[PDB]
């Protein structure tokens, strides 16, 4: 039961640093930085959990 | 207009736990309609000039 | 193997799965 | 507003009934079909007025 | 027999829920896909 | 008709309807009590149980000051939730009932009363060129 539980926390933790790696690189990101492009649609698509 | 909305679709890049909807999406939409506002207003003015 | 005749019941290209081996279960 | 309060409602129920049944199968057709409906009257909206 | 029975044997097992609290269905792929 | 020059080639948004399927999942919320087995043996025991802050905790006052250490006092989500409630207050409503569960939101996105322009109005004021009498601009206001 300790190590089913533990591994539970183990992907909560892996899913908090996928998480990180894009909030991270995502708001260093300043005014044409590095290949910024128009996209469309984005602003249309609102998909949440 | 560049900047901001591939900050949009450089954001929305994330997996399904952080797949969410905060104040950044309801700012950046709001962001990106009234520069495209701005885009028509100065067009028109620089038409009649 | 009745673990390995369920979850080869349960795979599938767009069909939703709870079965986890080796772990706990989806609630639903 | 009475689809996704249906959505929370229906989602909020014990542990050996949690099923994904046909009736959150129709809700979500409700959830697309009523977005795309009210999204194709925003433009129609803005052609009358053009 | 009571040895068939462990908790070796019933951690493998699959008819057991085990539940966890996530509903997400994952989805498996094969390698010619 | 004539020979229009033209300086600029930014686009107009419109004319693309992109049927949208994708927003296809089961959303989350905060639940109160789940459920369990605790360890994997032949002890075995279904269990539940009940989170902190989510109904047995109470908000801080002086009356009830210090705090009572049998008390469900979940540290990490009232920390969490007062930095979020000190961010949260400075959106306006329509921006804070997007964020609940149900969807008793305003579908169009731009409020009114923080859009200075009429949504779907039909006026607009073309002055047409005419040599003579004199021009003007923003009849609107």
């Amino acid at each position: 039961s300790d190590r089913s539980a533990q591994h539970e926390l183990e992907k909560d933790l892996s899913d908090k640093q996928a998480a990180l790696r894009i909030d991270d690189k995502c708001q260093h990101l300043r005014n044409t930085s590095e290949g910024v492009s128009y996209f469309r649609g984005v602003e249309r698509v609102d998909a949440t959990v | 207009l560049k900047v901001a909305q591939t900050r949009l679709d450089e954001r929305t890049r994330r997996p399904n736990v952080e797949l969410c909807r905060d104040m950044a999406q309801l700012r950046l939409v709001n962001e990106v309609y009234e520069v495209d506002e701005t885009i028509q207003t100065l067009q028109q003015r620089l038409r009649d000039s | 193997p009745r673990k390995e005749y369920e979850v080869a019941c349960n795979t599938g290209a767009y069909t939703s799965s709870g079965l986890a081996t080796a772990g706990f279960r989806t609630a639903k | 507003s009475i689809a996704t309060d249906n959505l929370q409602c229906r989602e909020r129920r014990q542990h050996p009934d949690l099923v994904r049944d046909y009736v959150e199968v129709e809700l979500l057709k409700e959830t697309e079909l009523i977005r795309n409906i009210q999204e194709l009257l925003k433009r129609t909206i803005g052609q009358a007025v053009d | 027999a009571p040895y068939s029975s462990r908790s070796q044997r019933v951690c493998e097992s699959t008819m057991l829920p085990f539940v966890s609290n996530r509903t997400t269905f994952f989805t498996r792929y094969t390698p010619d896909d | 008709s004539g020979t229009l020059e033209l300086y600029f080639p930014d686009h107009l948004y419109r004319n693309d309807y992109v049927s949208l399927e994708g927003p296809r999942w089961a959303p989350a919320i905060k639940q109160a009590v789940r459920w369990k087995f605790t360890p994997m043996g032949r002890d075995a025991a279904g269990q539940v149980w009940f989170t902190g802050l989510t109904n047995s905790e109470p908000g801080d006052a002086w009356y009830k000051l210090p705090r009572a250490l049998d008390t469900p006092y979940r540290e990490a989500h009232t920390r969490w939730h007062g930095c979020f409630q000190s961010r949260q207050r400075g959106l306006p409503p329509a921006y804070t009932q997007h964020l609940r569960e149900m969807a008793f939101w305003d579908p169009a996105i731009t409020a009114q009363y923080l859009n200075s322009g009429p949504r779907w109005g039909c006026m607009q004021w073309r002055d047409r060129q005419i040599r003579g009498k004199e021009f003007v601009v923003t009849r609107n206001q």
